[PDB]
């Protein structure tokens, strides 16, 4: 739950106005969208599964941000299963169509930030070398890609942006102005094809400073 | 002090060295943390020179550890035929038991070692035994795959139909696990080919769900029940095209399975089938006589999940192109909601309703709008799409794409005949989203076409 | 990775427990069993010489068809070769699952070699192969292999020679000339010190040899 909420605001942020989906871990599936505040139950959520009857969902009303209010729904983990098109629809309270989407839980995967993030100086023309780990209690280690951004100290610092080969944890930087204090941070998400989400949120960021070349 | 430094060397295997504890004063029969003696530490490593000093020297030959695990138990688990022999000889005890209930010879058929099997049944084992679960040596042995053990255990009198807790048979094992070699055997002998287990499912239906072709044609000889139902209602011919095994799709109804048949979730194998997507299994079906318009919907699940390939064949057999499901949406809808252009164009050529409505209201072209399929959009304005429907909300299609923020495809509903200037059940106009929103390209476009 | 080599061990032993060891410092234990229905089921044990019993984190992972593999990785430090351990699956109810002693030595299961070159020799020599050991991997004196002289046309299993302990190279003999041969090189653990299984085949290298 207290993670629950840093995950829903970074996929709110992206996309508004939407139905949006997300799992951290497969058994797993909570479905939330954010509506602005009505003083008058007033949905129904509506899910079904592959060879299996329509259910209903526990809804959740829980206010945030300004004057809005964020309803979410967790699904059941026995329901819930991969690799299947899983149909959801809201419905309001007079009947009225709210959303409607088919989504697969395997493509919606949002995974945690990664941890131990190292940047060290490396002595062969002033590089940097980063070194990562997966996000922790994470299955699925090998298919784990990631994205490291390299942020300029001084004004406005989004000069880099470099995507690591999925499997790999390590990096070595290049290209880098020396006496120049550069902030890093790694992204993390599943690798196509079998698996599919969003951009996690970025490490803890470590920043360096350059020598003089 | 001295009895704790024997087990140790017990379990190092120091021959020389325990010997000298033995004589020193160590105490022979000394408990572990887990109540384990040095005599089961011996026969586990299967070091004979250590396992026959201790049992010549006064040993706990039946001893029971924490979890129950006799001396014979571990000599019969690993496989150490010398220590076995040297354990019976000396006094164990033939048909101990465990926490699990499983016997030496229980552990002997299920790693399958046949030289330990014909030494504990000559020396007087139960062929019989049964565990905690109810299952015979008969059963480890047919789980495992053991061709020899097994032909041993029914001549000594195995139990052909021997029945556990839940129901399973040393038939069900064998054809669920794939050994054809025992499932003969087990039908020679005299094996009762549809048994039913609690759950009600006969080998016959094991062997299809696992996909063992070799065995349901040996089953079928043997007189199965090609139309066997279980608890869930479900056919052999189920089990087949929920996994499948074209093999045994096509050997069943060969054989007179019903591909009509109802289980009680209210599926035939079509629409098993066709949500699995095995477009091989479908044509199969419908060739023989699969009902291709039935309760459960499978155009719906097919176009939802995109087979295509399923699709046009469900449509080319006669599916009702404009079937309604709980929601009373029909597959146009899901095809344009997930967004697949071909299935859109297939089911548009072959009849589909372009303004059907569910009971919210909505509209192919309105769910299309909301998510953004440009190219799907196209399609459905030119087969005759309602541009101006409306739903429970008073929602177009037009209000839709501004809420959501698609620029192309209101340029094409403008192009079809988009009424700017209509209002919802709250008042809002196409244009005036696009201010409550905050974009000003929608606004462009709006405020142009609205009065010209 | 790791699941490419647990896959060849279960293939040999399945229905028992399996622990294996791809460098000197891990050890992984592993089991495949059938029966699913009721991570928790499960506890491991396992115990050093003049050291007390402990417990490892047990993971459970679906694999092959209708089955779960719980596997457990010992700690780095734990890990010492030349020792007996004692290890035991105990039920959630106590019942007798899995007992082994094995020695970490004994089950060394290595990756398989890189660098493998072909070359024809002008000499009385037929072809001289040279490879290098596995990456990152100790004790390379005692690396044991053997090469694969897979014939081109048809059914190739023709010759398997085992290479002696220490050396990366070798010069083959009787091989007939104007065919395309295919060679791969595999990799174990010499006895007495060591024990293991072998490793997989390392890249094929194919050379045609003159007339």
């Amino acid at each position: 739950d207290p993670k629950f909420e840093s995950k829903a605001a970074l996929l709110a942020a992206r996309g508004p106005e939407e139905l949006l989906c997300f799992t951290e871990r497969l058994e797993d599936l909570v479905c939330f969208w954010e509506e602005a505040a009505s003083a008058g139950g007033q949905y129904s959520f509506s899910y079904q599964l592959e060879d299996e009857p329509w259910k209903l969902c526990r809804l959740h009303q829980a206010p945030t941000a300004r004057g809005a209010v964020r309803f979410w729904c967790s699904l059941p983990t026995a329901d819930t299963s991969s690799f299947v098109p899983l149909e959801l629809r809201v419905t309001a309270a007079s009947g009225a169509p709210r959303y409607h989407r088919v989504i697969h839980i395997n493509e919606v995967v949002l995974l945690d930030a990664p941890v131990g993030l190292v940047a060290r100086l490396a002595d062969e023309s002033g590089h940097v070398v980063l070194r990562w780990l997966p996000p922790p209690e994470t299955p699925m280690t090998s298919h784990i890609r990631y994205e490291v951004d390299v942020s300029a100290g001084q004004g406005a610092g989004s000069v880099q942006r470099v995507e690591i080969l999925e499997g790999r944890t390590e990096c070595v930087l290049s290209n880098l102005r020396g006496r120049t204090r550069y902030t890093f941070a790694v992204r993390a998400r599943m690798a196509e094809p079998s698996f599919g989400g969003f951009w996690s949120a970025w490490s803890e960021p470590v920043s360096l400073l350059t020598p003089s070349d | 002090d001295l009895g704790k430094k024997l087990l140790k060397a017990a379990r190092a295997g120091q021959d020389d060295e325990v010997r000298i504890l033995m004589a020193n004063g160590a105490d022979v029969n000394a408990t572990d943390i887990w109540d384990a003696t040095p005599l089961h530490l011996a026969a586990l490593i299967g070091h004979l020179e250590i396992v026959e000093v201790l049992l010549k020297n006064g040993a706990d030959v039946n001893a029971s550890d924490i979890t129950g695990t006799t001396p014979l138990h571990l000599a019969a688990t690993m496989g150490h035929l010398e220590i076995v022999e040297v354990l019976l000889k000396y006094g164990a005890d033939v048909n101990a038991y465990d926490l699990n209930g499983a016997t030496p010879l229980h552990l002997a058929a299920r790693m399958g070692h046949v030289e330990i099997v014909e030494v504990l049944l000559k020396y007087g084992a139960d062929v019989n035994a049964q565990d905690a679960a109810g299952g015979t040596p008969l059963h480890e042995a047919a789980r495992a795959g053991h061709l020899e053990i097994v032909e041993v255990l029914l001549k000594y009198g195995a139990d052909v139909n021997a029945v556990d807790a839940a129901g399973g048979t040393p038939l069900h094992e064998a054809a669920r696990a794939g050994h054809l070699e025992i499932v003969e055997v087990l039908l020679k002998y005299g094996a009762d080919v549809n048994a039913v287990d609690a759950a009600g499912g006969t080998p016959l239906h094991e062997a299809a769900r696992a996909g063992h072709l070799e065995i349901v044609e040996v089953l079928l000889k043997y007189g199965a029940d090609v139309n066997a139902v279980d608890a869930a209602g479900g056919t052999p011919l189920h089990e087949a095209a929920r996994a499948g095994h074209l093999e045994i799709v096509e050997v069943l109804l060969k054989y007179g399975a019903d591909v009509n048949a109802v289980d009680a979730a209210g599926g035939t194998p079509l629409h098993e089938a066709a949500r699995a997507g095995h477009l091989e299994i479908v044509e199969v079906l419908l060739k023989y006589g699969a009902d291709v318009n039935a309760v459960g919907t499978p155009l719906h699940k097919a176009a939802r999940a995109g087979h295509l390939e399923i699709v046009e064949v469900l449509l080319k057999y006669g599916a009702d192109v404009n079937a309604t499901d709980i929601w009373d949406a029909t597959p146009l809808h899901l095809a344009a909601l997930i967004g697949h252009l071909e299935i859109v164009e297939v089911l548009l050529k072959n009849g589909a309703d372009v303004n059907a409505s569910d009971i919210t209201g909505t509209t192919p072209l309105h769910l299309a709008a909301t998510m953004g399929h440009l190219e799907i959009v196209e399609v459905l304005l030119k087969y005759g799409a309602d541009v101006n429907a409306y739903d429970l909300n008073g929602a177009t299609p037009l209000h839709l794409a501004a809420r959501m923020g698609h620029v192309e495809i209101v340029e094409v509903l403008l192009k079809y005949g988009a009424d700017v200037n209509a209002q919802d059940k709250f008042g809002k106009t196409a244009f005036d989203i696009s201010i409550d929103n905050g974009n000003e390209d929608l606004a462009e476009i709006l405020q142009a076409a609205a009065l010209e």
